[PDB]
């Protein structure tokens, strides 16, 4: 559970691989009883951390795709779910629903706050690059 | 401890204690504070403390050496005794003896060697500590089992140092606290003696100067790469826009403390 | 002094001056309690000292194929430690300091600035430097650093001149079918720029890289039919092989075009629809293009990609981008210092 929730950055992987162990949980409420106050709480985290995931590689998906990405809620406590993750704790994704498409990043006015998680990493959003390019040209050279 | 961290807190405090002695003695004894973590040997702050020198005797004055250590334990209590420095590239038999007293007290004690100078080096700092075993009639043979002493910088650090750093390109070593859009300014000169070198081999790489070419080849193409592209049409709502903002606080600042002055001439009646 | 010695000749010839140092040196190891060791360190490095090391470090090196070779490795780290001045007999002890290194591990400084500190300044030729740097690659493949051990391979194949250039057959195998089972080796270009692999050619593995680095995939996916024998033979499995193949014609691509649609990918390598999008992160995590979906609209923005070779067009992208940058602040640099 650390190397796929904590570490590893794998987008598409982590709806299928991490919800196979907690249907491993599923299995027994009557031999193990005592993990199973833990059975929604997960599933809170999984979603905001493929958006955490997801969100660094791609800039346009359709909603179509992802709500056939997560099998185990429906769309409407999905939604709900996405937007408290990207008004707080420093998401950036954009819902479109004229042709059903969300955004990630594409908006460069964004001033980038100091509690977001920095989890399982790649290149970020252009908004976290466009700052933070003065310094790029002083790293590399004094590298160089 | 296989490897020392140092702290550069130390070594300026050694010298500014170096300069301030008693005259004719070469050393000044005293004891270090720092954490472990068993491959990594920290090493945080620093004093002085005189001794008394004479032939085969320095007498090391254990009420002040524990005072110092108490004192500081005042300030924090999260900081074990890991060493003492001692000066000089040289040990006389002085060296050898103050070592096996801070071993009553035992940790394993982490002792460092710092020069004056070296007469046609530099300053070439060392890591040493002392442990060793006895056959029973003649045991006096010992040496300085030596590790590696490297130093670290932290963030506030690392940015304070650098205006520390700006007294060696000034004639008496001044430079008076400096202001900030001069240092914006010197960060664009910082940037231009930065561009001249890799300029100035671009046009040898260019024509002949080719034979280590790929690995600078590899760096300068990734430099260019890690730069994000924008139309600048994108560019001018972020930047101009942010101008508005910055230009706003400029003026509210002013409304405001304008309005400070002119309450303040009027409460001043 | 001289007494130490004497006492130690009561230790050992009843447990089991340079003869006398030597003929110590000659009691101990053949019976064996830490400072009979160290006072011997005491006694070897205060004197001249060719005779007597090279006696001792022998006798150091016997013992690492024997029960407990931590004792002698200790020691050895003590000694090693203790002659920093010169010698090039330091080689030999440093020789026996590697070779416990390996039966062991990595408390050793191994540094690239410092070994050339420690062959230019022992003043070798390339002979022993040869055999220290051979020394250093088997030491570092065993103790799984893999990405340092490339660094000591291509010193290892730069070494070499023209001339004996012919001895350099095995490792010339061997350099990149190690690296050929290492999926994140990237950089072929370095492996080609060696004096004995462009006087290698024919079936030998070099033949390969050229099929790798500017060739693609339709280039390779002929060479399977060929060859199911030789390239499966030596250290090789295909599959493998098959996704740095997918990953560098995609990369080439993805110089190129960076307004690039999904269907190239399904008709330049060969997989179907739903393929690609796990395929795109296996490029946007390992460092060398970092990658973009507008999935929507059925597009691949890239933001950056990695070159395979370069050419004096390379350079010069490079030279007129960074004129113009360098003028620029030209002009902020007149105008910030004039402010104050």
């Amino acid at each position: 559970l650390y190397n796929w929730l904590e570490v590893e950055f794998n987008p598409l992987k982590l709806c299928e691989r991490v919800t196979k162990v907690l249907n491993w949980v599923r299995e027994q409420p009557e031999k193990e009883p005592e993990l199973q106050q833990y059975v929604p709480q997960l599933q809170n985290n999984t979603i905001l951390r493929l958006l955490q995931q997801v969100s660094q590689i791609y800039q346009s998906i359709e909603f179509s795709r992802l709500t056939s990405l997560v099998p185990f809620v429906d769309a409407f406590q999905l939604e709900r779910a996405i937007v408290d993750a990207a008004r707080h704790c420093d998401l950036q994704v954009r819902i479109d629903h004229t042709s059903r498409t969300l955004s990630f990043g594409s908006d460069l006015n964004y001033a980038t706050r100091e509690d977001a998680p920095i989890g399982p990493h790649l290149q970020s959003m252009p908004s976290e690059q466009i700052r933070n390019q003065l310094t790029a040209m002083s790293s590399v050279l004094a590298k160089a | 401890g296989r490897v020392v961290r140092l702290h550069p807190v130390i070594l300026a405090s050694i010298v500014d204690s170096y300069e301030r002695r008693n005259e004719g003695a070469a050393r000044v004894i005293g004891t270090l504070l720092g954490t472990v973590d068993k491959h990594s040997v920290e090493v945080t702050n620093c004093f002085s403390v005189p001794h008394n020198e004479s032939e085969d005797e320095v007498a090391v004055d254990m009420e002040f050496a524990k005072n110092m250590y108490e004192l500081h334990k005042k300030v924090s209590p999260n900081e074990l005794i890991l060493g003492w420095y001692a000066t000089g590239h040289d040990i006389t038999e002085h060296s050898v003896l103050i070592h096996e007293y801070y071993s009553r007290e035992a940790p394993n004690p982490i002792h460092l060697t710092v020069d004056t100078s070296l007469q046609n080096g530099r300053m070439s700092i060392k890591a040493y500590v002392s442990t060793l075993m006895g056959v029973p009639g003649r045991t006096m043979g010992v040496m300085f089992t030596p590790l590696t002493v490297k130093y670290a910088y932290y963030d506030t650090e690392r940015i304070g140092v650098d205006l520390i750093m700006k007294t060696c390109f000034s004639p008496n070593r001044v430079i008076g606290l400096s202001s900030d859009l001069q240092q914006v300014g010197g960060a664009s000169a910082r940037i231009q003696d930065a561009l001249s070198t890799v300029l100035q081999y671009a046009e040898d790489v260019l024509s002949g100067k080719v034979s280590a070419d790929n690995t600078v080849g590899r760096f300068l193409m990734s430099l260019v790469n890690q730069v994000p592209k924008i139309v600048p049409d994108d560019f001018e709502t972020m930047l101009n826009s942010n101008i508005n903002d910055l230009l706003m606080v400029t003026y509210l600042a002013n409304l405001t403390q304008s309005q400070i002055a002119l309450n303040e001439k009027l409460v001043n009646l | 002094e001289e007494d130490q010695a004497a006492e130690l000749r009561a230790y050992l010839k009843s447990k089991g001056l340079h003869v006398d140092l030597a003929q110590i040196i000659e009691a101990c190891d053949v019976c064996l309690v830490e400072s009979v060791m160290n006072s011997v360190v005491s006694l070897l490095l205060i004197l001249k000292q060719e005779a007597l090391i090279e006696s001792l470090c022998e006798k150091l090196v016997k013992f690492r194929e024997g029960e407990r070779p931590s004792l002698r490795l200790q020691l050895l780290s003590n000694l090693f430690h203790g002659m920093d001045k010169n010698t090039p007999v330091r080689y030999t002890v440093y020789c026996s300091l590697i070779k416990v290194a390996a039966s062991c591990i990595q408390y050793i400084p191994t540094e690239l600035d410092q070994v050339r500190k420690w062959i230019s300044d022992w003043n070798l030729t390339t002979e022993k430097k040869h055999t220290l740097l051979r020394l250093l690659y088997e030491a570092l493949v065993d103790c799984k650093k893999s990405d340092a051990a490339s660094k000591v391979m291509v010193e290892l194949l730069g070494s070499y001149t023209e001339d004996n250039a012919s001895q350099a057959r095995v490792d010339a195998h061997r350099c990149i079918v190690r690296a050929l089972k290492d999926p994140n080796a990237f950089l072929f270009d370095h492996l080609l720029t060696l004096k004995p692999v462009k006087f290698l050619e024919g079936e030998l593995i070099h033949d390969l890289l050229t099929i790798f680095v500017s060739a693609k995939l339709a280039s390779y996916v002929k060479f399977y039919q060929n060859n199911k024998d030789f390239i499966d033979s030596l250290g090789l499995l295909h599959e493998q092989n098959m996704a740095k193949m997918r990953l560098l014609t995609f990369m080439g691509m993805a110089v190129e075009n960076k307004e690039i649609s999904f269907d190239t990918m399904q008709q330049e390598l060969q997989i179907g629809a739903d393929d690609v999008e796990a395929f795109v992160i296996d490029a946007v995590r390992t460092k060398m293009v970092y990658c973009k979906i507008d999935q929507t609209q059925r597009k691949v923005v890239v933001s950056h990609s990695t070159h395979r070779t370069f050419g004096k067009q390379q350079w010069q992208q490079l030279y007129d981008t960074l004129n113009a940058w360098k003028q620029n602040l030209n002009k902020v640099k007149n105008s910030l210092l004039s402010l104050s």
